[PDB]
RNA sequence: GGAUAGUGGCCUACCAUGGUUUCAACGGGUAACGGGGAAUAAGGGUUCGAUUCCGGAGAGGGAGCCUGAGAAACGGCUACCACAUCCAAGGAAGGCAGCAGGCGCGCAAAUUACCCAAUCCUAAUUCAGGGAGGUAGUGACAAUAAAUAACGAUACAGGGCCCAUUCGGGUCUUGUAAUUGGAAUGAGUACAAUGUAAAUACCUUAACGAGGAACAAUUGGAGGGCAAGUCUGGUGCCAGCAGCC
């Protein structure tokens, strides 16, 4: 069964130099090389094959802190929506998401995730101002006592009663 | 209060749909009105009704 | 830089589609002559709006005039050819007089009928979708075939069909295979 | 194969080039199609000039089968044909290889790779060798 | 007679005549002088994206004692505010906040639709997936 | 008199004060390249026409120039303007409104595929080249045709008419069936053949391919215009419906 499969078409294959990229017609069947033209949309990493199975093929200090980003601009909403969803397509371990907050709370292996990802946010797929806010929190709260004085309730019909402990 | 969008949708009674064989389609779509419209003669006393309440 | 590809719509919808005076009487011509849907018979409304368009125009001007008496002749071959005219009506005015009936009891759809090969319009439809009947030497598989009074001449069973021989049926055959296992 | 009833019409022959034009039409009840390698030799036993020395190219089937029509092709002698007949057909037959060849980008890029380069280039790779060598 | 000249080297007169007689029209004039495009929020566009920022409560005319929960949309390429309705019910919760919803007319050409005043145009589309489609349970819309 | 290949205020020195204009000059806007045409309709007419054909303008905005018969050429250069690439910090390399493909933009618009096999063009020329072009892929922009189903036998209910042997048969019918039966091909499979530069597409046809639980066809309405409920349950000026009333 397909479930995040696709069977674009290979573009091209190419041999990166120091970001200087030259054409390549074809390559062995190692060593690593460089390609175009089939990331498109794109998750997280993972393989390729041709045949119908083909059968084919965690890492220390998890995200920890959480920050949430608004962008300045009023009229950036498509624009930082693309901007955290390339950004996701550029961090392999990155593990942002709505949240209760709903701004895509920024995630990340330590404070340098931060650092990073404010001259990301600057200069880079966003390419807009925004300010940072502190994490969010998620604060329940409960009951330790066997309610030593009765409830009772009001309303414009004062003939409902109400008697209840918790 | 602008909470009360869809009120009686979310009030409403849920009703399933019923089993019921697929009607034939095309042709004998125009087939099955004629046999039941004009050569039959069932509803026909006063304004030849062709939807009427139970009476 | 590709020649454009002509082409042109040949049904059209009445200026008004909503009263009860036309879809009872349209819906009699669908079930009586088992059409399956209704964009044919606006066509074969359009048929007639171009003739009758040819037919006004070509008697506004008087007679003896060789372009009008050309398209009148012209004309009237044509319909007597396909049968929808008598052979005794040559006149230039009953060009004028055809009505809805004419141009449809022509199709296919109700030659097989007349012959009595299909002894329903509906079923003449199971004889002409799924290839049973030919009308010519080669089998067609068009409802609206326009004969040109000369099929029924001509008229035949499809070869490679039953009861026109050479195969005795394909799910015939496969029920010989079950009953023949199953007797075995 | 069930009276195949083999027939031509429209036949002209121009010794221009020593052809016979004709637009052949054959009729085959209970039977599928007729596939190009025995179609090529049934006109060679009836116009006696050779069996791959023929060619035949279209024959649409007509809707319902049971008939085809296309152009039919016969040819003086062998020899006549190979400087004759373009080669894309040969292949077909058999008669002659299909050249092999890369797709239409690689004489593309090689071509603009030695349009890049002046001369031969004979001179300039010792050159560049030695270069690169030191 | 009969008011204008009937003269067989007249026509000139009444050509102008003419002229100016159809620059009464309302569809004559909207067309050249580009009301719909220097005026209207739209830009002679059938349908156009927008950003709700806040929701409106307004009420009906009479007699009719109702809101029907309009919503306030920024267009882009123009910019300026403009007011929408919501179409179906149970839709509100749908383009409560910060949602990239689709803007379309009402089929009056540039006036009310109907009870609701203060509003012209209605939403179909949000985020890519149509309101209708979402009323009928065929598909789902992006929580962002 | 100069320049042009040419006539000409095209330009130059002199002379005259003139030329057009309410018969719409001149200036402004054009969501204005024009035409051949398209949509719409008895007629008249209105709107659109960038878009396959013809004639014009442009290669980001101007200006200048050689070669060349033919250029103010930008897939040829020179300088500026606003972008903009590589720097081993001196410098060098460019203008996709060409074929694909990307971003921003927008209600709005496809593949970085195959081939010169076709219709041609170019060169020294039959042979070579051409994202001119053709083929294929996406594609519900628009056009044509056309599947999703029919036919027998039993149980009711009928119309002419035969006996007038009682309300008995009803011999020919047309429909409803918690009735059953055979024949029938198509979609999808494709052995094979034709097709095509090779294929992928069409038709033909070995063979596999319905009994409805199945091989499932939807978009809207049922007060009026606008034909389609005085049916059932829920909400009760609230939700809402409604292009109008």
């Amino acid at each position: 069964k397909k479930d995040d499969l696709f069977i674009k078409a290979i573009q091209r294959v190419v041999l990166m130099m120091g970001r200087f990229v030259e054409p390549i017609d074809d390559c062995p069947a190692g060593n690593i090389i460089g390609l175009v033209g089939i990331d498109q949309f794109l998750l997280k990493t993972g393989t390729l094959t041709t045949s119908e199975t083909a059968h084919n093929m965690k890492f220390s200090v998890s995200p920890v802190v959480q920050v949430a980003v608004e962008v300045k601009n009023a009229n950036d909403l498509p624009k930082l929506v693309e901007g955290l969803k390339r950004l996701s397509k550029s961090d392999p371990c990155v593990l942002t998401y709505m949240s209760e907050s709903g701004e895509h709370i920024v995630a990340g292996t330590g404070e340098l995730h931060l650092e990073i990802c404010l001259q990301d946010l600057e200069h880079d797929h966003a390419g807009v101002p925004l300010k940072i806010s502190p994490p969010v929190v998620a604060y329940r709260e409960t009951v330790e006592s066997e309610s030593s004085q009765t409830a009772l309730s009001k309303s414009p019909n004062k003939h409902n009663r109400i008697y209840l402990k918790a | 209060s602008l909470a009360r969008a869809g009120k009686v949708k979310s009030q409403t009674p849920k009703v399933e749909k019923t089993e019921k064989p697929k009607k034939p389609k095309g042709r004998a779509y125009k087939r099955l009105l004629y046999t039941r419209r004009f050569v039959n003669v069932t509803l026909v006393n006063g304004k030849r009704r062709m939807n009427p309440g139970p009476s | 830089p590709r020649a454009p590809r002509t082409y042109s719509k040949t049904y059209s919808t009445p200026k008004r589609p909503y009263e009860s005076s036309r879809l009872d009487a349209e819906l009699k011509l669908a079930g009586e002559f088992g059409l399956k849907n209704k964009k044919e018979i606006y066509r074969i409304s359009f048929q007639l709006s171009k003739i009758r368009r040819a037919a006004r125009d070509l008697l506004t001007r008087d007679e003896k005039d060789p372009k009008r008496l050309f398209e009148g002749n012209a004309l009237i071959r044509r319909l007597v050819r396909v049968g929808v005219l008598s052979e005794d009506k040559k006149k230039l005015d009953y060009v004028l007089a055809l009505k809805v009936e004419d141009f449809l009891e022509r199709r296919l759809q109700t030659q097989v009928y007349k012959l009595g090969l299909a002894k329903s319009v509906h079923h003449a439809r199971v004889l002409i979708t799924q290839r049973h009947i030919a009308v010519g030497k080669q089998i067609v598989n068009i409802p609206s075939f326009m004969v040109r009074l000369d099929s029924e001449k001509h008229i035949d069973f499809a070869p490679t069909s039953p009861f026109g021989g050479a195969r005795p049926g394909r799910v015939a055959r496969r029920n010989a295979a079950r009953k023949a296992e199953a007797s075995g | 194969s069930d009276a195949v009833t083999i027939r031509t019409r429209k036949v002209i022959s121009n010794p221009l080039l020593a052809r016979k034009q004709f637009v052949v039409d054959v009729l085959h009840p209970n039977r599928a199609n007729v596939s190009k390698d025995e179609l090529r030799e049934k006109l060679a036993e009836v116009y006696k000039a050779e069996k791959d020395a023929v060619s035949v190219f279209g024959f649409r089937t007509q809707f319902g089968g049971g008939k085809s029509v296309g152009f039919g092709l016969v040819y003086n002698s062998v020899a006549e044909a190979k400087k004759f007949e373009p080669t894309y057909r040969l292949v077909r037959y058999g008669l002659a290889e299909k050249v092999e060849k890369a797709s239409r980008q690689q004489r593309k890029q090689k071509k603009n790779r030695d349009k890049k380069i002046f001369g031969t280039g004979k001179r300039l790779a010792k050159k560049v060798a030695r270069r690169n060598a030191d | 007679g009969k008011g204008k000249p009937r003269g067989l080297n007249s026509a000139r007169k009444l050509r102008v005549h003419r002229r100016n007689n159809r620059w009464a029209e309302n569809n004559y004039k909207k067309r050249l002088l580009g009301t719909a495009f220097k005026s209207s929020p739209f830009g002679g566009s059938s349908h156009a994206k927008g950003i709700v920022l806040e929701k409106l409560g307004i009420e009906s005319k009479q007699p009719n004692s109702a809101i029907r929960k309009c919503v306030r949309v920024q267009l882009i390429k123009n910019g300026k505010k403009v007011t929408a309705f919501v179409p179906n019910d149970g839709c509100l919760n749908f383009v409560d906040e910060n949602d990239e919803v689709l803007l379309a007319g009402f089929g009056r050409k540039g006036k009310a639709k109907g009870d609701i005043p203060g509003v012209r145009f209605k939403v179909v589309k949000v985020s890519g997936v149509s309101l209708l489609a979402l009323w009928k349970e065929k598909k789902e819309k992006p929580r962002s």
